[PDB]
RNA sequence: AGUAUGAAAAUGAUUAUUUUAUAAGCAAUCAUGAAUAUAUUAUAUUAUAUUAAUGAUGUACCUUUUGUAUAAUGGGUCAGC
RNA sequence: AGGUAAAUAAUCUAAAGGGAAACAGCCCAGAUUAAGAUAUAAAGUUCCUAAUAAAUAAUAAGUGAAAUAAAUAUUAAAAU
RNA sequence: UAAUAUUUAAAAUCAAAUAUAUAUAUAUUUGUUAAUAGAUAAUAUACGGAUCUUAAUAAUAAGAAUUAUUUAAUUCCUUGGAAUAUUAUAUUUUAAAAUAUAAAUACUGAAUAUCUAAAUAUUAUUAUUACUAAUAAUAAUAAUAUGGUAAUAGAACAUUUAAUGAUAAUAUAUAUUAGUUAUUAAUUAAUAUAUGUAUUAAUUAAAUAGAGAA
């Protein structure tokens, strides 16, 4: 019909992007767990700086972040493996995978926990 | 301590509660930066569109004022009047 | 400023000589490189609207090197306006129809810009499959290049 | 034998001393219409005398026409600027006559992309040559 | 820093950088800046406190701000005029109304008076 | 279908400047040599104007459409209405 | 089925710009006007064509190099 | 260690890594085949094209432009430092060796963002000018906003007529060319043609008030 030409692999530049918007990511939720912390330490009653030095940091409370921080859950990019970073699980395709590349919008959408077999 | 907030995508093909979450988090442009007070609420507003922003924790926030100053180049001379 | 000046020796074309027995790159980069020559792209004074390339002499092509088994396999095409005379012929046959010369200027050919200069650039590419060339004497020598 | 082949030395305005470019400028303004209303009302103002005060190098004749009213302004090179200041108030008058101050008397012209120095001199440096280069190619 | 050969010279260049926009100018040359300066007038003198390299024909020294200790660079106002007068016509390709998008841009002229070693 | 006047355009011939006989496509825009013309401050290493070297960019306009370079509609050009 | 009917989101409609060779709807990004120094997005970096150097493996078919063609067969390689 | 019959697996198992008490245990995370054939139609080969797979002897020199996993020299500790190596340069010493320096921020890439100026509108601060001065005009500083069909809203210009109306052949009107003012407009200069000269400037009132689209 109409040639959509779009190809079923990435490039390897394509793929080091896509590692590196993964590990922006990751280190935006670490920024911001970093920030409660050092909220946390504050309320307590210390200083910026020894918020920062403490050994015992604070895990976050809210549940969404909590939940970000399981690996189990949102994995790291070093913890990912490369089947994940650069295919997701199509439910109706050869394979049952399909390149990242072709999900919408994958360049905003983050999507790293595809199914345990699949 | 504070969070400095940089939309570094554009809302621009994002779902659009997703673009009201960036709005309420008062990122108005791409590339805009806000200084936000940390608390929980606002790390958990954060977390939704972590995709599409930039963030760092410092110590002061600033004043739009004072980022502008920040901001500005070196203009390399010094006038003389004569 | 800087641009001012006597500009004659910018813009003269140089004679380059490459011996492809004593080169080891294989065909498609040397061709690639000898491109750039043609262009003049290598020269600091280039600017897109002028033809400031240099003159390339390559001799002994017969020793080139083409990697796979794209001398059997490798087919240059040519077609006239006619359906049905499409012409489909073999490196190798190229090679003893006309020489390895040939082969290496369609490559450059390739490689240029499509424009109304591509032609006489292509045309500065003087190629030899021997060593043997009338070109010898005008190649870029120093004085204290003169120790051989 | 050396012979000498004439030739003349090019003017370079800020290099010793700078001669101001705009030299006179003249308010023309009429008293019966209302698109010189503007221009009437800055000629009453002090803020002429004030101009004047400010930059005695250049001369302000202020002469009375029919038609509408006018900032002839006449710069070194030569040249002559002009600008009708139909009904114009009395603030954009003064920031029209500001422009005109400003400028050079040269011509408006188009400028590429980054074309930004202007010289006569020979480069410091030579024009590079192929056989004088530091790297030879190939 | 031995400053000896570019004190020697007679021809000599500068690479100053007026807000990060590189100039390479020589004594009596008319730089003309993409914008209109209001810090300085018409007949105004300005000293260029970031100059990125002095130059001879053979020897070139460099730096960040480099001294201004070193040299003398200082450049007169002469003009404040603007770029010719142009529209640009927008409109799409099926739309009867079009946007004239006026540009008449400014300009400040400036003349390299001092180029010298201190 | 009044009388004067008429350097309004389309259109024809001719002359000048310039470009053009190895080059391919909305004929423009931007870059950019060269040639010519004018200029009573070109002091010039000058400024403007004209001009299809050469390079890059560039699917006419309207209508109607989910959508038009479309091989969908409409228009030979200009002047008046 | 470039089919049809609704659901959710985006874009197009009404969106120019960069990429996808060319491209309504894809990937990025929303043009007030310039200017062009610094960050860059998606995409790329032998030449055409703006920009590249490395490391470890595998491939010898030009497989492949921006639109992956199936069962199956042959040959090899690992693991038990 | 040969032959032997399956399987193409990190689930289990082993290895490595991270988080919890911590030289161990617990929990999580990652690591397991490749070629060839099968293969195919009609204007013309069809990765967009050139073309790309490397080699002693020799290059101040090429070594994938494919596929998979990566990096921004390589290794360790926790963006940094160190070591190692490489390249380049300088100086000394006998084409080498020693010392010091630098490079390691890959780069391109949009009309994106910033910077750099300009315009407009709004919000908040000003400064100057002039007797709803709590205003207006202009200029600053900070911020936000300025794609757009159907459509809504606001503001201007050209043309012609009516009311009021100086002026003048050195004037005017129209035309051509070159300037000027952020420029559908007007104005300046030169030139040509009228004309004893504006329904002229400006404010109102109105319109047979603007045409590449029938
Ligand atoms: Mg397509
Ligand atoms: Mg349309
Ligand atoms: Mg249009
Ligand atoms: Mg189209
Ligand atoms: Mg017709
Ligand atoms: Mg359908
Ligand atoms: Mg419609
Ligand atoms: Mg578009
Ligand atoms: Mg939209
Ligand atoms: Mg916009
Ligand atoms: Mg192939
Ligand atoms: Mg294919
Ligand atoms: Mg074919
Ligand atoms: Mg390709
Ligand atoms: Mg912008
Ligand atoms: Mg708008
Ligand atoms: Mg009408
Ligand atoms: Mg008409
Ligand atoms: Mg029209």
């Amino acid at each position: 019909g109409l040639l959509w030409k779009i190809p079923w692999r990435m490039s390897t530049h394509q793929k080091t992007r896509q590692r590196e918007r993964l590990r922006n990511v990751d280190q935006v939720i670490k920024q911001l767990t970093l920030g409660l912390h050092v909220q946390r330490c504050q309320d307590k009653g210390l200083t910026y700086q020894e918020a920062m030095e403490s050994k015992k940091k604070y895990k976050p409370r809210s549940k969404s972040l909590r939940l970000l921080n399981k690996p189990s859950v949102f994995p790291k990019e070093n913890q990912m493996s490369s089947k994940d970073k650069y295919w997701t699980f199509d439910k109706k395709a050869v394979g049952y995978r399909k390149g990242i590349h072709k999900v919408p919008k994958w360049t905003k959408i983050s999507i790293r926990k595809a199914p345990k077999f699949f | 301590v504070f969070y400095k907030v940089t939309l570094s995508r554009s809302l621009i093909g994002v779902p659009h509660t997703t673009k009201s979450i960036v709005k309420s988090l008062g990122l108005g442009k791409r590339g805009s930066i806000v200084y936000k007070k940390v608390n929980p609420a606002i790390a958990g507003s954060l977390a939704k569109v972590k995709e599409l922003v930039k963030v760092e924790v410092t110590e002061h926030e600033l004043t739009p004022s004072q980022q502008r100053e920040l901001r500005k180049s070196n203009p390399g001379f010094i006038v003389e009047k004569r | 400023s800087q641009k001012i000046g006597h500009s004659g020796l910018a813009f003269a074309r140089l004679w380059h000589h490459v011996d492809v027995a004593r080169d080891k790159r294989t065909l498609g980069r040397l061709a690639s490189a000898i491109a750039i020559t043609l262009i003049g792209r290598h020269k600091p004074v280039y600017h897109p609207s002028q033809d400031c390339g240099d003159y390339v002499v390559v001799t002994n092509c017969q020793k080139i090197r083409v990697t796979g088994k794209k001398f059997e396999q490798k087919t240059y095409w040519s077609h006239s306006g006619r359906p049905g005379q499409l012409k489909l012929q073999t490196m190798n046959k190229v090679v003893a129809d006309k020489g390895f010369g040939e082969i290496l200027k369609k490559a450059v050919s390739g490689m240029l810009p499509k424009n109304k200069l591509r032609k006489q650039r292509l045309d500065r590419l003087k190629v030899f499959d021997g060593s043997e060339n009338p070109y010898k004497q005008n190649i870029t020598a120093f004085a204290h290049e003169q120790s051989s | 034998v050396v012979k000498a082949i004439a030739r003349n030395s090019i003017g370079r305005n800020g290099v010793g001393a700078f001669v101001f470019p705009c030299r006179k400028i003249t308010l023309q303004f009429c008293n019966w219409g209302g698109s010189s209303e503007g221009m009437r009302k800055f000629l009453t103002s002090k803020r002429l005398d004030k101009w004047g005060q400010e930059f005695p190098w250049i001369q302000f004749e202020v002469m009375r026409k029919s038609g509408h009213p006018l900032l002839r302004a006449e710069y070194t090179n030569g040249r002559e600027k002009v600008i009708c200041v139909r009904n114009l108030n009395i603030d954009n008058v003064e920031n029209k006559l500001k422009l005109l101050k400003d400028s050079d008397g040269d011509i408006l012209r188009r400028r590429t992309k980054n074309d930004n120095v202007e010289s006569l001199n020979s480069s410091v440096r030579g024009i590079w040559s192929p056989l004088h280069a530091a790297k030879r190619h190939r | 820093t031995d400053t000896t050969p570019l004190k020697l010279s007679n021809e000599l260049y500068a690479i100053f950088k007026i807000h990060n926009r590189p100039y390479l100018v020589t004594e009596g040359d008319r730089v003309i800046l993409p914008f209109k300066l209001k810090q300085a007038e018409v007949g105004d003198i300005l000293n260029m406190t970031d100059v990125t390299t002095l130059g001879s024909r053979n020897y070139k020294l460099v730096g960040h701000p480099i001294n201004t200790s070193l040299y003398t660079l200082k450049a007169t106002v002469v003009g404040k005029t603007k770029r010719a007068f142009q529209t640009r016509e927008v409109t799409k390709r099926r739309n009867r109304r079009v946007r004239h998008a006026k540009s008449k841009g400014d300009l400040t002229i400036l003349r390299i008076s001092e180029l010298s070693m201190n």
